[PDB]
RNA sequence: UCCGCCGGCACCUUAUGAGAAAUCAAAGUCUUUGGGUUCCGGGGGGAGUAUGGUCGCAAGGCUGAAACUUAAAGGAAUUGAC
RNA sequence: UGUCUGGUAAUUGGAAUGAGUACAAUCUAAAUCCCUUAACGAGGAUCCAUUGGAGGGCAAGUCUGGUGCCAGCAGCCGCGGUAAUUCCAGCUCCAAUAGCGUAUAUUUAAGUUGUUGCAGUUAAAAAGCUCGUAGUUGGACCUUGGGCCGGCAUCGUUACUUUGAAGAAAUUAGAGUGCUCAAAGCAAGCCAUCGCUCUGGAUACAUUAGCAUGGGAUAACAUCAUAGGAU
């Protein structure tokens, strides 16, 4: 089984160093690929609303999720961001200024929405929550 | 699908890829 | 077991097997207890007896008979027979 | 109301006992649930879970509710009952009966000092039920119970005040979790400490020293 | 460099691991109710302080008796407890301090002592009176209900000289009423 | 033919053992965790695939990813249905 | 039946007070904040508490109205197809409370990185098999009876263990100290002084490596019969 010699510290250390790589989280963090994602290791990002789209919810659900195809200004990547809080697709217009955030599962699709990992947090410098509750008006 | 025949399909794909790569070097 | 005053603190003191010394649990239903009566020089039962307890483990082993026989041979020496 | 059907109950009913530690002392097979009613003064009962299990028949699925009950005053006595019945009421009642029938004594020791009212298990004790292994380790006077909800309830009913617990295996399985906890609570009285190994003296069993009233005074 | 950066600073409460438990919620609400607190933080900080003290005592009890790094701080801890009215004169051992509990601490608060000294109609009236600058410990005005009193100062709590309840001029309400009745 | 010893391939009964169980006299002596040592696994796919290195006449062998996708895949046993 | 206890009312009363305002003094290099304080200052005491939720995990509704696999909610399981405990709202209730929600990173949870402490017949995982250097690991044997209780050499080497020294402060642990409490600070305290307590401003830990003292049990090296040995 294990090497229990008192003189075998190097063997145990090297074996653990080799075997840490099978870990999903450790390999995710120490491979450096997290910098090639659209956010490039950032909590939020900013973007321009390229277009407004809808995606059919995955089975067995049946609905149309009002997403938005936007383009990040920091690297130019094009991503789809969810728009929650029904009626909040109306606030978003064309080529508009939005603040995007992750969806919650750390680079994983959330819910029945196929392949969406971002949600719109702000539009034109105003939070979607304030507009939804009529606390603020779009400028 | 039987994994034996999947392995055979993979081998055919590998040899075809090798031929295609040898075509253009 | 013993408090700083010097009194009992556990509910009871268990029995331990007279062959393997392992204690007898309150839910050990294979553990038994035998009283072997003693006789007089004529061969009359005098009303006193020697008590042995065997745990379920030693019984289920099958060494209960040998252990009890050895215990009786050893014990009868002090109290004659 | 109650007509004893076994020697132990017939012995108890008139009042030839005070506590139930002498029954434990001879490891007698308690089989009537009124014995623990009469002997143990305080009993508290909380049901732990009501799990519906199913058996698929040709017509449909026959469902039966299995109930878990924990019994015992918080002064060293605890028991566990499991009963599966057609509907929840009889399941709960039968599980209460079984739990009262399965009361065992627990040993409470000290952590490092013998200031009165012992509050902890005496040793490191473990219990395995299928896959769920539970371990309790002695804790100082002010620690409290460090455990999940199920072992916490079992230990509170057992009378333990402070302990350090661990767990391994699928503890989501309530039956195995609680059975392992209760089983190792039984083991708490099983370790041979250096104080216990004073030579034992023997006492007549209740079946043997009450022979006078057990030959043929059937029920009078 | 900014010298003000060198001032140490810390936190005093911890918050519980499991937020939604019925028995714990009822226990905490029970304690808050008759100890006249404001939120679960006023009790969580008491739990935090008690946990620190208990951890220190448990660490001390793990050492050998003849260890000076046991004797010195054992004496110090027992001195502090006997000074704050927590441990009785019959509990002079390191084992008794492990048995301390939160209500022992909450019994020594200034609001609790004011209520139990008969000066307040209820433990909420005590807190209201404390926060309104009506209570002085020794000679010093105190308006902090969490003020933990010591045994030597337990015999000096009294309404302040400036207080109308301790021999002061009438408050603005009574003076306004006298002004109204003057004409 | 009978008895005994050492070595080997197995077999039968039984746990007081272990195990998720089937079962195992070793797959036991494990939360009461430590005899020595080698190799090797980290949810299911992508995939033993891409590429580099290297051995081979070739077929191929050894070493061997990533993006992306997914909430199950799987083991043992149970009751029905077929 | 009785009296007391306890709880609710945009009911009735009185008292209390600081948020605010402001003479004034104090603070300050000068101002300002704080502390102190004239005068004013609360009844729906409008001097109006918020953030998230109410199927499970997880504390709190199978209330009412709207929608009808649509709009949407939903971290996961899932909800909505004319009776929605899950969506849109009202009422009510729950948790925290001057704080709460959301996203990333990572600590715990994770005994799912396992030295402590995981696994490998069937769940993923023993190399087809053997040999083999480095590495790791290696049987037993050699002081016990013995009681008592300034010199002066020249020497097997280490690991281990004890004791000591040197060891930056800050941070951490920790003694004292009533900043009104606390987080803090290293201050202060007292007869009621032409002052005193020499006032205090402790103490630990700080891997490994290095220096020195004692111990020789357990371990590693070569030393072991051409006497080229000791005296
Ligand atoms: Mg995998
Ligand atoms: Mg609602
Ligand atoms: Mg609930
Ligand atoms: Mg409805
Ligand atoms: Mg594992
Ligand atoms: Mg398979
Ligand atoms: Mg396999
Ligand atoms: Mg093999
Ligand atoms: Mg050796």
């Amino acid at each position: 089984g294990k090497t229990r010699g008192m003189g075998a510290g190097r063997k145990l250390k090297t074996h653990r160093r080799n075997q840490r790589w099978a870990d999903k989280a450790y390999k995710k963090s120490h491979l450096g690929n997290e910098w090639k994602k659209p956010f490039a290791g950032s909590s939020h990002a900013k973007g321009i609303v390229l277009e407004k789209i809808g995606i059919e919810a995955k089975q067995p659900n049946s609905a149309i999720r009002k997403c938005a195809r936007v383009q990040l200004v920091k690297n130019g990547k094009k991503i789809a961001a969810f728009v929650p809080n029904d009626g909040c697709l109306n606030f978003i217009e064309e080529n508009d200024e939005v603040l995007i955030a992750g969806f919650g599962r750390k680079g994983h699709a959330v819910g029945d929405i196929p392949g969406v990992r971002f949600k719109v947090v702000k539009v034109s410098g105003v939070s979607l929550l304030a507009l939804f509750k009529e606390k603020k008006e779009k400028p | 699908m039987r994994a034996k025949w999947k392995k055979k399909r993979m081998r055919r794909l590998k040899r075809k890829r090798r031929k295609m790569r040898q075509r253009s070097k | 077991m013993q408090n700083e005053v010097g009194d009992m603190v556990d509910l009871y003191v268990p029995r331990k097997c007279s062959a393997t010394n392992r204690i007898i649990t309150a839910k050990d239903h294979a553990s038994v207890q035998i009283n072997i009566g003693h006789v007089d020089e004529n061969g009359l039962y005098d009303g006193r007896f020697t008590t042995f307890a065997l745990s379920g483990f030693v019984r289920a082993q099958g060494d209960a008979d040998g252990s009890l026989d050895r215990l009786w041979q050893k014990r009868k020496a002090e109290i004659k027979q | 109301k109650w007509v004893p059907v076994t020697k132990l109950g017939r012995l108890v009913k008139e009042g030839r006992f005070t506590k139930m530690e002498e029954i434990y002392l001879h490891s007698l097979p308690v089989k009537e649930h009124q014995i623990v009613e009469t002997l143990c003064p305080g009993l508290k009962d909380e049901v732990m879970k009501i799990t519906p299990v199913q058996k698929q028949t040709r017509a449909g699925q026959r469902t039966r509710f299995k109930a878990f009950v924990v019994v015992g005053d918080s002064n060293g006595h605890v028991g566990l009952g499991v009963k599966c019945a057609k509907e929840v009421a009889t399941a709960i009642r039968g599980a209460i009966i079984l739990a009262k029938l399965s009361i065992v004594p627990v040993r409470r020791g000290y952590w490092g000092n013998k200031i009165g009212q012992p509050h902890t298990v005496p040793c490191k004790v473990t219990g395995k039920c299928g896959s769920v292994t539970v371990r309790m380790v002695p804790a100082p006077r002010g620690s409290g119970i460090v455990a999940a909800r199920v072992p916490k309830k079992v230990l509170q009913f057992a009378g333990i005040d402070d302990v350090f617990t661990s767990s391994r295996g699928s503890t989501k399985t309530l039956g195995n979790f609680v059975k392992a906890t209760f089983d190792c609570l039984m083991k708490t009285y099983g370790f041979l400490t250096p104080d216990f190994w004073r030579e034992t003296t023997f006492t007549k069993a209740p079946y043997q020293e009450f022979t006078d009233i057990l030959a043929k005074p059937t029920k009078a | 460099v900014h010298v003000n950066f060198y001032r140490n600073y810390g936190k005093t409460f911890k918050k519980p691991r499991r937020p939604y438990e019925k028995e714990r919620l009822d226990a905490e609400l029970k304690l808050v109710g008759e100890y006249g607190l404001r939120c679960k933080r006023e009790l969580w900080r008491v739990q935090y302080a008690l946990s620190r003290i208990r951890n220190a005592a448990r660490h001390l009890l793990t050492l050998d008796e003849k260890n000076p790094r046991r004797i010195f701080e054992g004496a110090a801890l027992l001195r502090r407890m006997n000074r704050y009215g927590l441990l009785a004169e019959g509990q002079d051992k390191l084992d008794y301090v492990l048995a301390l509990t939160a209500e022992n601490f909450l019994a020594r608060r200034l609001q609790t002592l004011v209520f139990k000294a008969g000066m307040a109609k209820s433990i909420h009236h005590a807190r209201v009176l404390i926060r309104q600058r009506h209570i002085r410990v020794g000679r010093q005005i105190v308006n902090v209900p969490s003020f933990m009193v010591r045994v030597e100062s337990e015999k000096h709590i009294d309404f302040s000289l400036t207080s109308p309840f301790g021999g002061g001029p009438a408050g603005r309400v009574k003076r306004k009423n006298q002004k109204k009745a003057s004409g």
